[PDB]
This record gives C-alpha cells, structure tokens and sequence, in this order.
C-alpha cells in the first residue's frame, strides 16, 4: 500500500533510519505517479540525508589522509573509495528515478524546477568524487540541470518562493565549491537574496518559514566567502 | 536540528579549509 | 580479506567516519583470527558495537514512543519495530557468539574475563528489553548471572577505582533497576560502588583518572535521578 | 563529559517515563 510505504517512511524518519525511509520512498516514486509535495519532500529529505551521510564520511576521511607511512596512507584511500562506492549508487539511484519517474511525471513548473535542482544536486555530489572524464560530465550534467531550472524558476516564480530561493542557494554552492568561481557564486546569491528583499512583500504565510531560512543561508554564504 | 545554519556554515567551511 | 594492523585500522577511520557498522565488522574480523585483544583492540570492539546496538535500542525506543499514540496504522508501528527487533538480536547474537567462542575462552587475565563478562550481561541486558517472555526470563538470567560472576570477580581481584569495575557497577545498578525492578538494589549497589572507589580516593591511578571519575559521576548522576 | 552524562540521563529518563 502506497500510503504505507509513506507511513513506513514517516516512522523510519523519526528513528533516524534514513537508509529505510530513502527506499520506502523509493519505492513510492516507482508506483509511478506524481508525488504529492509531502511524499516528494519525505523522498527529498530521505536521500538528502542518505547522501550526506556518506559525504560527510568521505570529508572525515579525505581530511585524515591530508593529515597523514605508506600502509597507512594506502588504507586511507581504500576506505575513501569504498565511501566513494556507495555515494556513486546513492546519487545514480536519485538520478534514474528523476530520470525516468519525476521528471516526466512534472506538470507543474514548480515541480519541474524542484526535481532539475534535485538533479543539479545529485550530479553535484557526483562530481566532488569523481575523476577525470567523468568529472566533466557529471559537472557538466550538473550545471545544465542548474541552469535549466533557473530558467524556469525566472519565468514562472517570484523571487520570494522557497523552491527558487533553494535552487539560487544551490547553484551559487556549485560555482563556488565545483566550477570554482567564487565571484560567480557570490553575484549569484547577492542577486537572488536582493531580488527577493526588494518584494519581501510577496511572501504568502506559507512560504515564510522556509524563504527566510533559505536567504539567510544565502547571506550566510555570502558573509563567509568575503573572508 | 534548526542547527541548520551552524552546520550549513560548517560544512561550507569545510571545502574552503580542505581546498585552498 | 586481510591482517590484524589493517583490520583495527579501517576500524580507527571507520569511527571517525561515525560508520559504526563498518567498525563493528572490522573488529569482530580481528577477533576471530583467534589472536587475543589489546586493551586498544577490546574496546574498539566494545565501542564499535555498543554504537551499533545504541542506534538501534534508540530507534526501537523512538518506534515503540509512537505506538503509545487504526487496526494496520499500528500494524506498521508493529511490523517496523520488529524489524528493528530483528536487528537488534541478530546485534546482540553476533556479539554473544564472539564472547563464548573467542573472548572469555582465552580471558586470561582478571581485567579482561571481568570486561567481557560484563559485556555478556550488557548484551544479554538489551535482548531482555525487547525480549519475548519466553527467552525473557533465560535473557534476564543469563544477563544477571554473567554480571553476578564479573562482579565476584571484580570485587575479589580489582580496586574499588578501577575503571572496569566502575563501569561494570554502574550497569549491573542499571540492570537491576531496569530490568529486574529492584531499585532498592540497584540503589544500594550503586551507592556500595561510588562509596568504596571514594574512599579509596588516594591510590586511584593517574591513568585511570578522567574514566573512574567520569563512571563515578554516572553512578551519582543515576542514584539522584532513582530517588525523584 | 557533560555530553555523555546526559546523554545517560536522557537515556535513563525514557525508562522511568515511557515504561514508568
Ligand atoms: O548543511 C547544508 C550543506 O551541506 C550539505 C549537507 C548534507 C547534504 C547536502 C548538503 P548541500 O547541497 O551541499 O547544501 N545545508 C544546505 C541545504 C539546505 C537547504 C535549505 C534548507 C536547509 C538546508
Ligand atoms: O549512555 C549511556 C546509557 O545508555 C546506553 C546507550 C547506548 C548503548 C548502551 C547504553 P547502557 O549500557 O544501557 O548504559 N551510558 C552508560 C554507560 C557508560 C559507561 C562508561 C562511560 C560512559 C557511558
């Protein structure tokens, strides 16, 4: 039952067992339909969390081995590369399913812009890992699901709603942490926290909760990039 | 948590400390 | 596939990784090549599992909070906590079997037949808390006898300021108050324990300080919370 | 130190609540 892969979801994400609530919602995202923006948030939080666990890993062991003996430095990269593994499955598991499921599935603009930030995303976390050739798809991949989106988000949303905010805060993350351009990061981010300063106005008792998170996010960022 | 912001500034600090 | 150094060490950069299942499956490699235990390789052992076993004790808690809350709604409160259940005997048989095949037959020692003893009584400790009436009087037995035998032990061969001793007080306390609800003996083993290490406050061990100290602020930290 | 006790007392706690 559909409604109960969902609870099982709800269940596995209060015990912390994100690893259950990500294939739980998988599973959900394989009956096929459009989701409904809480079983799309349950899925999106579920792997957000399933990735981050593993980048978080691979941070801590990649800092070690800076740190630093040969046999040691070898079981460092092993462990690494094991971490790199699973991220490599997370991220193509989140990728066939926007690939094959949500994306097709998006009717609305503001699901077709969450779901092409999701894969901004997933193909993110797949370039700080990967090497050589496939490092320049993935980056590449990455910035075109990025820039698809943040064309969709100016024709179809104000500069207040919380999915375009997340998708500027992402995309400002991918010039400075993976194209390495910090100037394009910070006007990125500048810009959309401006924009949406000048029609604070607009923001509709739902949506302020989670766009004002967002804009301090992106200033936070921005404070720290002028460093 | 609404540790969010602490540990969003913690973890980018991270890549500009490991990637100079 | 590989030799002890390597073993322990994946196990040391799986902890900081907090990837305890990782560290778990290291050390329980280490110990069955049969070769006995640093004190290092020990309680990389003991800290790997008690993190396993720990997340799912904290998710069954979590699960079971929620069932206290529809014929199927709780069918799945039900069937999940199971689950997690499941996981945690299969935990707890894993780290049983090792202490019955590998640790305590070559505990030669007194330190060491003392730790595992204990950890014998931890592990059956958390199969009696989700145990299923049957086994749960041979959960609670086996537990209560395993810490019974390391308290001798430990009483006739250890200082009162002993770190393992300590610790072993400070559980078979929470044993006896959360398991057999007595806390009238919990409370009076708990005091016995803080009481005897205190006193012997003078030939405590520099090594031994930051540990003993610390257990001997849990035994308080509880026997103030047992008498609210 | 002050996170492992109470994470202990916290710990200890959910047994004298949730099965008094
Ligand atoms: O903690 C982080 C950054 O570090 C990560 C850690 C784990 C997974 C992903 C990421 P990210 O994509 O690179 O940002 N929060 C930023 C994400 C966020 C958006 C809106 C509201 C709250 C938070
Ligand atoms: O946090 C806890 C209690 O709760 C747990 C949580 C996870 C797993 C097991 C347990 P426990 O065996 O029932 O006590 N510390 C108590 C044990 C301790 C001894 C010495 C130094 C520090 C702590």
């Amino acid at each position: 039952d559909k409604s109960e892969l969902v609870q099982k979801a709800k269940l596995a994400e209060q015990a912390e067992r994100y690893d259950d609530m990500a294939a739980a919602m998988k599973a959900v995202t394989e009956q096929g339909h459009e989701l409904s923006n809480e079983e799309r948030n349950l899925l999106s939080v579920a792997y957000k969390n399933v990735v981050g666990a593993r980048r978080s890993s691979w941070r801590v062991i990649s800092s070690i081995e800076q740190k630093t003996n040969e046999k040691k430095q070898q079981m460092g990269k092993e462990y690494r590369e094991k971490i790199e593994a699973e991220l490599q499955d997370i991220c193509n598991d989140v990728l066939e399913l926007l690939d094959k499921y949500l994306i097709p599935n998006a009717t609305q603009p503001e699901s077709k812009v969450f779901y092409l930030k999701m894969k901004g995303d997933y193909f993110r976390y797949l370039s700080e890992v990967a090497s050589g050739d496939n490092k320049q798809t993935t980056v590449s991949n990455s910035q075109q699901a990025y820039q698809e989106a943040f064309e969709i988000s100016k024709k179809e949303m104000q500069p207040t709603h919380p999915i375009r905010l997340g998708l500027a805060l992402n995309f400002s993350v991918f010039y400075y942490e993976i194209l390495n351009s910090p100037e394009k990061a910070c006007s990125l981010a500048k810009t959309a926290f401006d924009e949406a300063i000048a029609e604070l106005d607009t923001l509709n008792e739902e949506s302020y909760k989670d766009s004002t998170l967002i804009m301090q996010l992106l200033r936070d960022n921005l404070t720290l990039w002028t460093s | 948590r609404d540790k969010i912001r602490l540990n969003n500034a913690i973890w980018r600090a991270w890549y500009i400390q490991y990637v100079q």
